[PDB]
RNA sequence: AGAGUAGAUAUUGUAAGCUAUGUUUGCCACCUCGAUGUCGACUCAACAUUUCCUCUUGGUUGUAAAAGCUAAGAAGGGUUUGACUGUUCGUCAAUUAAAAUGUUACGUGAGUUGGGUUAAAUACGAUGUGAAUCAGUAUGGUUCCUAUCUGCUGAAGGAAAUAUUAUCAAAUUAAAUCUCAUUAUUAGUACGCAAGGACCAUAAUGAAUCAACCCAUGGUGUAUCUAUUGAUAAUAAUAUAAUAUAUUUAUUAAUAUAUUAUCUAUAUUAGUUUAUAUUUUAAUUAUUAUCAUAGUAGAUAAGCUAAGUUGAUAAUAAAUAAAUAUUGAAUACAUAUUAAAUAUGAAGUUGUUUUAAUAAGAUAAUUAAUCUGAUAAUUUUAUACUAAAAUUAAUAAUUAUAGGUUUUAUAUAUUAUUUAUAA
RNA sequence: AUAAUUGAGGUCCCGCAUGAAUGACGUAAUGAUACAACAACUGUCUCCCCUUUAAGCUAAGUGAAAUUGAAAUCGUAGUGA
RNA sequence: UGCUGACAUGAGUAACGAAAAAAAGGUAUAAACCUUUUCACCUAAAACAUAAGGUUUAACUAUAAAAGUACGGCCCCUAAUUAAAUUAAAUAUAAAUAUAUUUAAGAUGGGAUAAUCUAUAUUAAUAUUUAUCUUAAAAUAUAUAAUUAUAUUAUAUAUUAUAUAUUUAUAUAAUAUAAACUAAUAAAGAUCAGGAAAAUUAAUGUAUACCGUAAUGUAGACCGACUCAGGUAUGUAAGUAGAGAAUAUGAAGGUGAAUUAGAUAAUUAAAGGGAAGGAACUCGGCAAAGAUAGCUCAUAAGUUAGUCAAUAAAGAGUAAUAAGAACAAAGUUGUACAACUGUUUACU
RNA sequence: AGGUAAAUAAUCUAAAGGGAAACAGCCCAGAUUAAGAUAUAAAGUUCCUAAUAAAUAAUAAGUGAAAUAAAUAUUAAAAU
RNA sequence: UCAUCUGAUUAAUUGUGGUUAGUAGUGAAAGACAAAUCUGGUUUGCAGAUAGCUGGUUUUCUAUGAAAUAUAUGUAAGUA
RNA sequence: AGUAUGAAAAUGAUUAUUUUAUAAGCAAUCAUGAAUAUAUUAUAUUAUAUUAAUGAUGUACCUUUUGUAUAAUGGGUCAGC
């Protein structure tokens, strides 16, 4: 149930790193994407090209934003009177800074 | 009960409902991204549904047709955005696949998602129309788009097309009128080139497309095999 | 000594005598006295042999036969299910070839149980002035731990290879395995006054155990099909209504589809809900879905299972234990040798058999327009992850992994009052 | 009563060491109390099998604990606080 | 088992605390955030109102708007009760202080008027519980100087027509639903005998204080060392079912969560099913199994006479004939002991 | 009885070294620091493991070879 | 926690507030409770209680070097 | 819980040297090859240093004890106290 001794430096290290099962393997199965000449996984789509195509689809197949007439044709002063500004909470501010906590996809290296 | 399908870490009732939802989403949005295992199971359902629809369309037996219809109805959630999904299935989706013997979907593997390391895939409908009757482009048929992008890249590099690319193009063609296919390719080029910011001289592009079509369409050792002495 | 008809040594064996043993009741306090494994059960057994049965064999006026009695070798295999009891034990029932005796922290819980003995409540008999007490009896009553090391069970990777690889593999080693019963014949024979009643040996059953398998059988089957109850939410079809196109037509009827909708409002003496009139366009059949433990129920493909199926107890042979002999001196004789020669003889031994581990050896190729592997993809015969194995065809050629499809088949449950074509 | 019963009920009374408000004896009713008997039913068992879900196992993220003289930490016999 | 600090080991291990997810897009950034759509779970609630509590946790700093009538506080008055208070010499006492009396405090309670809106001020005088039965009456059939018949039975409202006043005013008769439930009413059963305490007109006023107000409240916003399956007061609480707030569903609403994705070995938990047996288990039928209306009948022995026994057991009709929601419903008898209903070791 | 009660001697206790396989107490022997030639002690000298060769008996059982198990039986052997 | 079992108009259950506790209240009586637990709470103080008991007690070198007996001891784990 | 500074240790990763995949225990010492490192008198056949070829011998410390490797006791480890 309980360790009888302080496990030594040797014995913890040979346990962890000695076996190949536990080690990380080289990703030999990279290959060139045909659409953009960059690294991608074998039997896998290029995340750049499919992302680009998804973006294209979004730009074309776009549901139009609903702008109400009455709010679109307000005067500036009138709009200010109706819908004044406010102090956002700390939480709200944190939520707003998305680049702090949201990871955009990185581009791979160009294949040789 | 063991081995017939993926369990997907869900109770039976939940699992089936999930699969139905996935099928509905596939029919609505002609491609969808999800986890690999879910996609694989969803394909099985969707394909089955498509075949049933085809059978209903074709069969002379009225009772059979009615039964097929009932089965199709059972296998979908018809509400909200999928109210008129049955109609779409009969009129829009299933008529694409009348000549095609199975294989209506394609699950294309993606790079696994970063937060979770979950293997990610794209379940999508085969031979989805890239251009509707309105002057727009349609969401779906990712593989075709990728192929055309690869072709464009090859043209830019002034390289020959890869054998695999040609094979893929041939596969795409098999259930496609040649002129229609060409027109689709041209349409894809217009969007793709602009996105990538390469110049679109139209006549030259058309000629290239034609050349690509021609080679696709017109079909043309270490050990020796010797009889026993 | 004494039994044992007649005889101490067939079997019996006092008192004393000499040992062994290291199981028990002690005795000692030498271990820790932060060793419950708290004494019994269950799970699991391992080991001894001081043999219960089973195999071999001596004696047995107390071996006719059969039962036995007794002793030798022998541990290969096997050695039980209940009633009561906390029980070990025992009695008892029914069995079995037999129901051995132990050791293993009175084998076994960081594996279980917790009934007993066991703290706090408690009462009973007895004791004490009393608090309380008791080898008493009794109801009740809390146990933990994710394994670090060793060990064991499997499984990989690395590796040094009498130096490659693919593959085929032997000696061996590590294990396993090893039975037993009953009836039948031999035979109512031997044997006996009958009454009984065989050895040797062999076959057939079975038993126990192990192993494999899913064709059938049974099971399960949150695959699936059918049946059914209660609410609910759909889709469709139609009726209706309205908006938007189209359009017969002349904005508007109409025609067509598309969408959207099926409300709502007011009575009926406080409120609520329902009911009906009122208001309004405010719809009546197909088919679904979810929930109700898979909602419940009848079936049920595969798979896996055991109630099922199949196989097996691994010969022959080698030397042997005990035991039974031949010739034969030393030692005229005699003596199976603790002389030389010469023989038999065991469920034991060595082998055999089977499983796994290894890799002597073998055939084959050798820098690759196609060398051997590995990563990657699709999976399964295989599986925790791995490992193993199938496939990665698309080429003039020749191979289908999976899904899908398709065909046949199965399931479900209706069905000839049918299915489809005439003309 | 069971095939067979150290339990149970009835009964007997050399009452080790019962006995009358520390109340005696006997009923009905009640009891999550205790013991025993019957029926019914069962995966408790003969004998386990199958299936569902949550883990367990693998990948990604975050990330404990008791313990620990130092450890290059096998078997057996003997040995020795 | 020294103390403080730092850092190790176990170990990248166990665990990530009841759970339903999908997609598409925000956003060529999202398992985890927002939006839309589908699916699901809660629904006498995971809903809507609230009380208490609290790092304001909120739909936030440009912030939780009150003269009063279904607003509370404040305020007036008290209960339990409290009080360096109170009363030559209130009484008693090592001191502290204590007691008795007064007096001031003390809400969990009492407290004026009001939508045809309402006016609190100053001054002068002078209700423990519990029931709503019966009977009788009014009414529709019978039948039409009947018997039956079954329902009606105190209240609240609009309408119509009057009638009285002159289109208000009020009376008067006239028609007008089932089920709940509610408030004012009345009359009424028992023993366990059911709080306290704060004028009247009339005259004259009354330019309306302060304070709570978010959200959270069966919980991630209080108590539990944690965003902790514990604890936490109140009224509501679609419909359809039913005796019912039981049980099913769930319109609307509100959720889907600080772990996911695969996988589903052995193994454990939580379930479902099981051939032939049928308690052989075992300390012991522990656990599991077992329900032939739930309604209406019918219901023994015994006995303290109490359908106690008894919801008896069995049996019956309504339903059902192969079966085909949930939920209540789980046999009988002997013995010991205790009469009973209760209480007790909050954590053996 | 590794018992217990003293007596006596020694060691241990508080003593490192050599021997007795290992070894608190037995057999030797007492470390001041070295060193390592010369005597040795106890104990040993086939190997492991420093170091040997002989005589003479007797044993045949591996008795035995650093932890001697008995009454008794048998077969021998001497002697009287 | 779940499954189950039990009371469920009463010796019922609970909200707001008050009273009684550290020689000490409350207790349908169990040493039960009095703020995660009492044969008597907690804090502070006495106070460095007291410990014939247990543990700890730190550099070096040098020289000598014990005893575990007798006696007495409310003494035999101590002390003379 | 001052301000600097900080090659203090424990501890993490990495590399370099060197050893290690037929060898079994306080992990050291001694013996002894070997490899490497540095060296301004290595003249060298040198020196030193680092280092688990290799062989021998070697039962942690402390407390407490008639007596401990002890499976009696205390300590995870370092720094401060």
């Amino acid at each position: 149930a309980v360790p009888k001794k302080k496990v030594s430096h040797q014995k913890k290290r040979q346990k962890l790193y000695g076996p190949g099962k536990k080690q990380l393997k080289m990703i030999h199965h990279l290959n060139k994407c045909p659409s953009c000449g960059h690294y991608k996984r074998a039997n896998t789509l290029c995340m750049y090209c499919v992302g680009q195509i998804s973006h294209i689809w979004k730009t074309h197949t776009a549901k139009e934003e609903i702008k109400p007439r009455q709010e679109e044709e307000l005067s500036e002063l009138d709009q200010r009177v109706l819908y004044p500004g406010r102090r956002d909470t700390k939480y709200t501010k944190d939520l707003k800074d998305k680049d702090n906590y949201l990871e955009r996809r990185v581009r791979t290296l160009k294949k040789d | 009960t063991v081995g017939i399908a993926r369990k997907l870490s869900r109770d039976k009732a939940h699992r089936d409902a999930l699969l139905k939802n996935l099928a509905c989403q596939l029919f609505q949005h002609e491609s969808i991204v999800s986890t690999h295992a879910k996609c694989k199971e969803a394909s099985r359902v969707a394909e089955r549904i498509i075949t049933w629809t085809k059978r209903a369309i074709t069969t002379s037996n009225s009772v059979a047709q009615a039964e097929l219809k009932s089965q199709i109805q059972s296998q979908l959630f018809l509400a909200g955005d999928n109210r008129k999904l049955m109609k779409r299935l009969f009129s829009e989706i299933a008529p694409r696949y009348l000549e095609r013997p199975g294989g209506y979907t394609r699950v294309l593997r993606l790079e696994p998602r970063a937060n979770d390391s979950a293997p990610q895939s794209v379940l999508e409908l085969v031979d989805s129309p890239v251009m509707s009757e309105s002057h727009t482009v349609n969401r779906g048929n990712l593989k075709m788009w990728l192929l055309v992008k690869s072709v464009i890249n090859d043209d830019a590099n002034q390289l020959p097309h890869n054998p695999l690319t040609l094979q893929n193009l041939h596969k795409v063609a098999k259930f496609k009128a040649e002129a229609q296919l060409h027109g689709e390719i041209m349409l894809i080029k217009q969007v793709l080139l602009k996105e990538m910011s390469l110049p679109y001289d139209e006549a030259l592009e058309n000629e290239r497309t034609q050349a690509l079509l021609k080679e696709v369409y017109s079909s043309s050792s270490s050990y020796v095999m010797v009889p026993r002495p």
